[PDB]
């Protein structure tokens, strides 16, 4: 049961990215996965979420239209398209796990990618 | 720790009440408790009661009352005397002379929250079976419950997953074939009989096929079965998940596979009728839980009675002379137990 | 002027 | 949006010592509360949810409390493992707000 | 104390064995043992082969062998019983044993009722013990050196009764708040052949609906399976009564019910028990499977219920789409007293 | 379990009577019905035989066509039709009792009823 | 039809003295031969069943044999109530034929 | 001429 995220590079901005969670240990209907980006030096902040379950994903009104998630049901996968990136998006993008029923934290964390623009 | 508080819209009454979901656990379900804040000196005359009603709700709008109770709490009546719960004693000790408590008893037999999904065309009410908790404030029981002296609080009846697993799922049958003088065999299992929301279903499947006839395919399929009883009696089917597997096995050959399958609610949404966990206003809630009864009953219950089962479904090759006259749908069913763990 | 919806508070 | 305001920004506190942290929301977003500590380098790890139930396997030291739109972590015995920065998370609207921090030196 | 003795029409080939009807215990079923007596100056080289066969007949003639066991008696390649032992001994140094191991999930012989259409062979599940002697199994089996011995097995009801078998349904209607309530209940499980039925009815008509009839039936379903899944419905006893429950009002009575053959002569398909040659056998006993196994048998599985229908009186608003039968169905077991 | 008898009387050569036997504690259809005469000084003779589950009745060579053997299966009564009745045919007339699965011998008589002629 | 010739017509024993009574059926009739016990003025009772099985109730002391078509009724020790006329039955083919009786006395 | 049919025989 852990996660694992890779993907993440120096970028130009206006550049895109594609940033895969590698979920193990737990299925993706009965858990929802989240995205948390953290800029250097500031505070946690969610960019992004989707709930396979319902089939619904949630973007941070920030990323909304230039950000993406995905996920790959077949192989316990979810995936990030950061496209129109910009220079205000360098952040280290974390992927976060909750229980569908119900959300109750982020219990579970990956390591965390760099994303320089 | 906390209880839930809902005003009148006049704010002359209020409802605290500790739980919004009551398990049941067959033989008895929880107590509905509360208490009741008054005003006696805008109550004039009148006298405050609590109403707790199951009903079948819109579905033209066919709504019928499963089972209502009604206690008096203000005055305090003599034939309405319970103990009081520990929740009901902190809760008149916090707020003082003018709160009453209620305590309703939800006898067995009765529906647990279901909702039905809407149609694509449905633009009425939610079709299915409702719990509510109303308080309002009238001099008798005669008159009509008016709007800014009631508040009413939609509660759900809900059932966990059992706590000890059951025995496994296992299934089997066979088929003979005219031209064939050995029979046709399937086996099919599960993993485990109870599953969570979410949960993959895992299904083993064996087939000895001895026959001179071949499998073309082999359809597994997880359907929920909503038994619907109010005027009449039906069961409706509906495939939760589906998996059409291009497997063959040949003749006189034997194959083993296990199949994996997880319902969800993303691909089910253009599905009407489909039973859902009861809704609090118009929240987004599951598949329907298995409704738990009696072990022994043949009791049939108003309401909506939700089972799920894999059917095991072999599509056998038609031809070898012999007029058909066979199936050709070799089909076996796993019923499961598809609910949600008891809360830790 | 809407409807009171339900809202929690400590039991102390 | 909701406002997830955070007290102090920073504090300093000594081995044993009583460590008190508050949120505030800005609405009433119920008991849907979390918190989570970041030590510098490292992946957040939750240590509350629903604002009052400890997860499982933080250590017991750890505890939450709401007050209405108020809520607050308290580290009982401050070990020398428990300096890092804590978040306060609510989940009870979309988008998903955190607090600033709090970060807890020596 | 008596073994069945059978023989080939030259003589030459006699076939013991100790019973004809062999009990299913569920778990395991009584083994088919015996002794067959040869003589090697006739047979010449040959070998004595004893067949046990189980098939599905049709007497189309759709015959189908379920379960076929084969046994080298002559030349001899299990323990002996007891009643082996002594047969040997009475017989002498030219008798050999056979014996046979019944698989459980297989069917009991059950006959099912030709119509009268037809007067064919019997049609339903079968078991047969064979004594041929022939070089090999490849051979064709000859009428002057066989034998073959109709043997049955059956199942006698359970020891220990079951639970009361009870069943109790409720109607909500649209113009009536309180429902309609139908009880029903028989007073034991396990009911003999022969023995009468009583169903213990318990209306609560609350309703502003009243029901005219009480109709009450005995029904046999026996679950055949050989090509294709066919469940068959059969009436074996019915009781149509002019009670009527009037609206507001409760009602209780108790209903006796026997079914026999005597009434039921006329109905095709119905299950019998396994006939020996074309005596009149009883209603075919309830077979008794495992408890849980959710298994399907290549056969005939026999099974009966009490359905106590209640019909309600039409109109309304509403109109037809409300139930005007309100039904109920009581499993009940229908067998043989364990012998002695 | 007790089996009781009627109807037994002095008729002429010719004449007719009916026999009936009120049976008690089993049932008409787990059992079967035997009628057995005995003339004065002589042994045990049997006339008629009914199985209400089969709907079959045997009547003797001597009876065949003369008598008739009945059931109420609603009263648990049989009946026995003395028509044609002969001078040969005065003996005292039993009723007895067979299981119907399966028969094992007369195990319960009626006390026996005279029939004189 | 099937004759049951049954010998003696009658016979004489003492109080304890073995009593065997035989039956002969003209053909096969199996084991399906009763035998019935009829004091004078009372109804047969029955005693043994499928030639061989004593009936429920009555005493050890009677037993039934069979040797192909020929039947026998012993009585090992004669008590003073075992003074009847003893009557022997085949229930194998319709119609049912009774024996002859056999008076037992002092 | 006939088929010879089921009997029985004392075990002894």
């Amino acid at each position: 049961v852990q996660l694992v995220e890779s993907g993440g590079g120096l970028v130009q901005p206006g550049g895109s990215l594609r940033l895969s969670c590698a979920a193990s240990g737990f299925n993706v209907y009965s858990s929802s996965i989240h995205w948390v980006r953290q800029a250097p030096g500031k505070g946690l902040e969610w960019v992004a979420s989707i709930s396979s379950y319902y089939g619904y994903t949630y973007y941070a009104d920030s990323v909304k239209g230039r950000f993406t998630i995905s996920a790959d049901t077949s192989k316990n996968t979810a995936y990030l398209q950061m496209n129109s990136l910009r220079a205000e998006d360098t952040a280290v993008y974390y992927c976060a796990r909750s229980r569908q029923f119900w959300y109750s934290g982020l219990d579970y964390w990956g390591q965390g990618t760099l994303v320089t623009v | 720790t906390r209880v839930f508080k809902k005003a009148s819209p006049n704010g002359k009454l209020t409802v605290y009440l500790g739980k919004r979901d009551f398990v049941d656990h067959i033989d008895l379900v929880d107590p509905v408790d509360g208490v009741v804040l008054v005003d006696p000196e805008y109550l004039k005359e009148r006298r405050v009661y609590v109403t707790l009603t199951c009903a079948f709700r819109y579905g033209l709008t066919f709504r019928k009352d499963l089972f209502v109770a009604n206690v008096q709490s203000f005055p305090p009546a003599p034939e309405d005397k319970k103990p009081l719960t520990r929740l009901q004693e902190r809760l008149i000790k916090k707020l003082g002379e003018h709160a009453y408590p209620f305590t309703f008893e939800i006898p067995p037999n009765l529906p647990c929250s279901v909702t039905l999904q809407p149609g694509p065309e449905d633009t009425g009410k939610a079709c299915g079976v409702d719990y509510e908790v109303k308080a309002f404030c009238a001099e008798n029981l005669e008159e009509k419950i008016h709007k800014r002296n009631s508040v009413r609080l939609v509660i759900r009846k809900v059932q966990y997953a059992p706590e000890r697993p059951g025995p496994q799922p296992t299934a089997e049958t066979t088929r003979q074939f005219l031209m064939s003088d050995k029979p046709l065999h399937l086996e099919a299992s599960l993993d485990k009989e109870i599953y969570y929301h979410g949960e993959p279903i895992s299904v083993n499947v064996h087939v000895t096929n001895n026959t001179n006839k071949t499998v073309k395919k082999i359809k597994i399929s997880v359907r929920q079965y909503a038994d619907i009883c109010l005027f009449n009696t039906a069961q409706y089917k509906c495939p939760v998940a589906m998996e059409e597997a291009d497997d063959t096995v040949a003749p006189s050959s034997t194959f083993c596979k296990v199949y994996t399958l997880t319902p969800f609610l993303a691909n089910n949404r253009e599905k009407r009728g489909l039973a859902l966990d009861g809704k609090l206003k118009h929240e987004d809630t599951n598949l329907a839980s298995s409704t738990l009864l009696r072990e022994g009953a043949n009791r049939e219950i108003l309401g909506i009675i939700v089972s799920y089962k894999v059917k095991v479904k072999l599509v056998v090759s038609r031809g070898g002379l012999l007029g058909d006259l066979a199936s050709s749908d070799v089909a076996v069913e796993l019923p499961f137990t598809l609910m949600h763990p008891k809360p830790k | 002027t809407f409807t009171p919806s339900t809202t929690d508070t400590s039991t102390r | 949006d909701i406002q997830m305001t955070q007290s102090p920004s920073s504090l300093s506190a000594s081995v044993g010592d009583r460590v008190t942290i508050t949120c505030r929301a800005s609405q009433s977003v119920s008991s849907a509360v979390a918190w989570y500590q970041q030590k510098p380098g490292k992946a957040p790890k939750l240590l509350i949810y629903s604002a009052s139930s400890l997860y499982s396997g933080v250590p017991s030291r750890f505890s939450g409390s709401r007050s209405g739109t108020d809520f607050t972590l308290t580290i009982s015995s401050l070990q020398p493992e428990d300096f890092a920065t804590y978040y306060c998370q609510q989940y009870k609207y979309v988008p998903v707000t955190f607090g600033q921090g709090t970060k807890v030196e020596i």
